[PDB]
């Protein structure tokens, strides 16, 4: 009931902490897998 | 921890080699190819287990951008924008799509005159983020920009040290490039004003390693009828024995004489074999007696190795006070080991009298272009608008050029004519020489250009006129 | 709009002395005596609206700290802290505590060796953040460190430019401190490397005279700023030229410049003298990089007057009789070059040499022997160039006396005396080219009507042995001006309107 | 028990924004905090020494 709402109220708030503290790494990741390069198109790894 | 990345420059001292791994550095060059030489060396001079990434506004880096087999990375991830200014801003972002930036080198190889266009605000800014994402991804980024005239540019760039670790330039001079360092921060510290000499063999750029000061050697035409003024006076009837006895002296004072103009060329190869075999500590002056002379001959005499040249119009006691002043100094300036390099910048048009619209643009765009010319000081671009009664062909008539690098055209209702070395001061008097009637009874209004970048700016503005605007002398 | 304060130290170039507000420089100092005083100079070298704010430690502030009635700000707020190393992580909260720090200017007098107990890490990550609270504040601090060793964490400090834009060591040496900067950033550009020498005179730090070239930004070589005279009304010829309208205001203008040319104007002798002391003080102030030129327009200068011009500091005196495109061309002819000439502390003597006679018209035997020979050994002169003394013969129908009655010298250096049958004359910073101008102009217009010949001594070593010569001259053939009631009668057809010889026609009878 | 989860998952979302925030304005939250007292210790202003 309450009980349980708070618990699950206590783990999401430093779960949301952490989530924000790795803003960046998130918004890398993000970039990294959706990969919008609106005008640098890389040619290739050339030899 | 973070690893320190090397600049392509062989032989080069660690303080100005090296480059941490946070930080953006930058580098000018005088024409495209040098640039791509530079950032080519760059590339095969790291280690094999670094990052490089390369980024080119030329399509195609496959073609252009090559590797070394003997060492260097492994493999070079290339890079292309498209001819937008959007292409530097979304930089970052754009990189961060493909790559993870942690101890990357990124040589960024811009087109011919692509940071010309960009506003200073918008150039402080990119600066400025630049250096944060650096420092805060543990990357560096090397530019290398091809340009030509970058003199405000470059004052932004000195103004924002703050946002780069180094500035560095390299000046074409002929046979050899003159490397000017104006700060460079490494971990063995800051190095400030440096400027050294790079040549480049095998398309590899490698960096190029009291008794008789009050001696007055003159020529005789030097004192107009008079007597020596002191001991130290020795009189020479020509510049011939004068080059000999002064090719002994250390720190002595030569005093040539100029009393026709056929001598300007055998003058500028004696003064600079003196200034050549000779340090800095002697001085040479050329005492002009008779008017045969141009501010072109002169500065030709300058870059020879010449203090300075006396003009036929100062008396001969205001000769002797600057002969006084010259005492003490030492030639600082740098004199290129190639002579004829020099005398090539005499006259670098070789067209005289009417061209049409489009090979008088190209000539004159060509001649601004030069790197080895004075700045702001190349000619002088005007337009004539003739009276109503007349019109650009009848002017074309009364319109006789005399010296070699003078060009006309006509189009638009308008003369335009192009004075090659004349300043903007002295243009009527060359006008009154070309024109037979006055200027003012032929012409209602003069447009003049003298500076470069005014000049490139009429001249794009004089491409947009369209054909059958353009005129021809009438058979 | 920020401040730009100043380090405590005189006669130290703009280059190495200005601290813009919104950085953190490091000084390491050998003892805590010599860093209070350097505070305390320091602190006295601010503007008077400038607020300072001072951190010690294990001391009450109001009692080591100073503040000086004739320089400095008007009050200064110290500031105390345990010998900690929690202090110097909090420093900076602990001071947004009690003042919002916009445009001030923080020192740091540490205890001695307070920097031994930090390791590396952490003064790294002090150091950054230092630097972003000093850019988000628009507040300069200044660190000086008393230590005894302190290698390794100089050369960390070395390695740490991204995070201070000065680090310096003062370093005594027996008899004078070794100032050591390793690299200075201001608004001017970055210095690096150099070593000077120090001394504390009268408690008051400063530069022993060795000022050299060490200029080392050049930001604006290419900038030329130039009277508005200069250029005949012409445009300004590239974006590099700024005019001005006087050379008061371009003087002010061009001490803070660097390797600019400097083009000065000149068109009256009023004009030379204070010229002069700008030109000194310019040449002393702001090194050899710069390029100073006077520019002359109308007939204003001797060859004195270029001299004392060129003694101190310039480069080149342009003359008038140049055009405009010759003077462009000589602008540009001294573009890269360095001033190795050597310009003294005291205008005073350069000033006294433009005329070291000042004596004029005739003189006795004794008089004027003695002044020549005093002129010919002043240490200060140009060599063999320092004036022509010339010996006249009458012409056999005049005596010497009347020839001395038909010379009136002009100019205050010039004597004459009459012995021996010989007028003998001295025209000071005279060359032997333009003698018989000399000649002409304190003379009736031909000198071949009242002398049959001349002799001329121009060098110092002939001049000195004509005045061995004259010396020995017996004193009853010496001559004395002859009185205006005989002298009243011209001894030629000739007379004296003040400045010009005019010849007057007399009758006669053809044969 | 459908009714639970529902719950869980309200309060699950609300308090996801909760800690957002919380992270998100921390910096302006310590900054007012010391600006009404916190407490300034340590380096101690000794006085206007004019
Ligand atoms: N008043 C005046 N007239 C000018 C000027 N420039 C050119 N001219 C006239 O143009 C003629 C041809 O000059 P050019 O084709 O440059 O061909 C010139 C040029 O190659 C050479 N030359 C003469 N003086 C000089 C000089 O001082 N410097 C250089 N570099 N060449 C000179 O001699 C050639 C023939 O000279 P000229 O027989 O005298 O004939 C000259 C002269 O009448 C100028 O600045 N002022
Ligand atoms: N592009 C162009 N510019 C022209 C022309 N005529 C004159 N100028 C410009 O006018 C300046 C002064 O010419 P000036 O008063 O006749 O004074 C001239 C003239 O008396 C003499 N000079 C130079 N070249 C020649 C030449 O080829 N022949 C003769 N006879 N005199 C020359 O040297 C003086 C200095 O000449 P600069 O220093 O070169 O400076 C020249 C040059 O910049 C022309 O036809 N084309
Ligand atoms: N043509 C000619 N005349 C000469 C020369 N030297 C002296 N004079 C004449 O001597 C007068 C008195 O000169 P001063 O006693 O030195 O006293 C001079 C001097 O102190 C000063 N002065 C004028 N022009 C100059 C100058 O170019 N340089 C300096 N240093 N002083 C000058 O003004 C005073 C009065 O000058 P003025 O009224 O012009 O009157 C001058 C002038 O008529 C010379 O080389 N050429
Ligand atoms: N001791 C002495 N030397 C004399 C006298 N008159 C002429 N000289 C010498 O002759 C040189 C040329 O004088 P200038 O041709 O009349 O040409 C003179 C003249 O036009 C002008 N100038 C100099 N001083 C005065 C002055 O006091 N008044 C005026 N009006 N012009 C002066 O400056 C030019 C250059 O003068 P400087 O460089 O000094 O160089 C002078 C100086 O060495 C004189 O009375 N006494």
């Amino acid at each position: 009931i309450i009980e349980i709402i708070v618990v699950c109220a206590l783990i999401f708030f430093p779960l949301g902490y952490l989530a924000r503290h790795s803003l960046r790494r998130i918004r890398d990741t993000l970039r990294l897998f959706f990969a919008k390069p609106r005008y640098v198109k890389p040619a290739g790894t050339l030899r | 921890v973070d690893p320190v990345f090397s600049i392509g420059i062989s032989s080069l001292w660690d303080e100005l080699r090296h480059m941490p791994a946070g930080g953006v550095w930058w580098f000018n060059v005088d024409r495209h190819e040098d640039a791509i030489s530079l950032a080519n060396q760059t590339i095969a001079s790291q280690a094999e287990t670094a990052h490089v990434a390369v980024i080119s506004m030329d399509s195609d880096p496959a073609k252009i951008f090559q590797l070394d087999d003997s060492q260097g990375p492994e493999k070079i991830k290339l890079f292309s924008m498209l001819n937008h200014e959007k292409g530097l801003y979304y930089l970052t972002r754009d990189l961060q799509c493909s790559i993870d930036p942690h101890n990357y080198l990124f040589i960024l190889v811009c087109a011919n005159n692509a940071w010309q266009n960009i506003p200073a605000e918008r150039l402080r800014s990119w600066l400025d983020k630049m250096n944060k994402w650096s420092r805060l991804n543990h990357c560096s980024l090397l530019v290398i920009n091809p340009g030509n005239n970058n003199d405000k540019q470059f004052s932004l760039l000195l103004e924002e040290y703050r946002s780069l670790f180094g500035l560095a330039s390299l000046r074409f001079q002929g046979d050899q490039h003159l490397l000017d360092i104006a700060f460079w921060c490494n971990e063995k510290g800051v190095s400030a004003r440096q400027q050294l000499s790079v040549q480049q063999q095998n398309g590899i750029w490698t960096l190029v390693q009291r008794s008789d000061e009050k001696r007055i050697l003159s020529n005789v035409a030097v004192l107009e009828g008079a007597p020596p003024l002191s001991e130290h006076w020795q009189l020479f009837n020509n510049n011939e024995v004068l080059f000999n006895e002064a090719r002994t002296a250390q720190a002595a004072t030569v005093v040539f004489s100029l009393q026709q103009n056929a001598q300007i060329e055998p003058l500028a190869r004696s003064i600079h074999t003196l200034r050549r075999q000779r340090g800095s500590a002697m001085k040479i002056l050329v005492r002009e007696n008779t008017a045969s002379l141009r501010a072109t001959d002169e500065r030709l005499l300058l870059a020879c190795g010449a203090n300075m040249v006396i003009p036929w119009n100062a008396p001969l006691s205001r000769c002797l006070t600057m002969i006084e002043s010259v005492q003490g100094q030492k030639f600082s300036r740098y004199v290129p080991e190639d002579i004829t390099t020099l005398l090539s910048m005499t006259q670098p048009l070789k067209l005289r009298g009417f061209q049409k619209w489009d090979v008088f643009c190209n000539a004159v765009n060509n001649m601004m272009n030069n790197p080895l010319l004075p700045a702001h000081g190349k000619g002088v671009l005007v337009a004539l608008r003739p009276v109503p009664g007349i019109r650009v062909e009848q002017a074309l008539t009364l319109c006789r050029p005399n010296r070699t690098g003078d060009i006309m055209t006509i189009g638009g209702n308008r003369l335009v004519l192009f004075l090659s070395f004349c300043r903007i001061n002295d243009l009527d008097t060359a006008l009154n020489h070309i024109f037979p009637l006055p200027t003012g009874d032929i012409f209602s209004n003069r447009m003049v250009w003298f500076e470069d970048d005014q000049i490139s700016a009429e001249l794009v503005q004089m491409r947009l006129l369209a054909p059958e605007q353009w005129g021809m002398p009438l058979p």
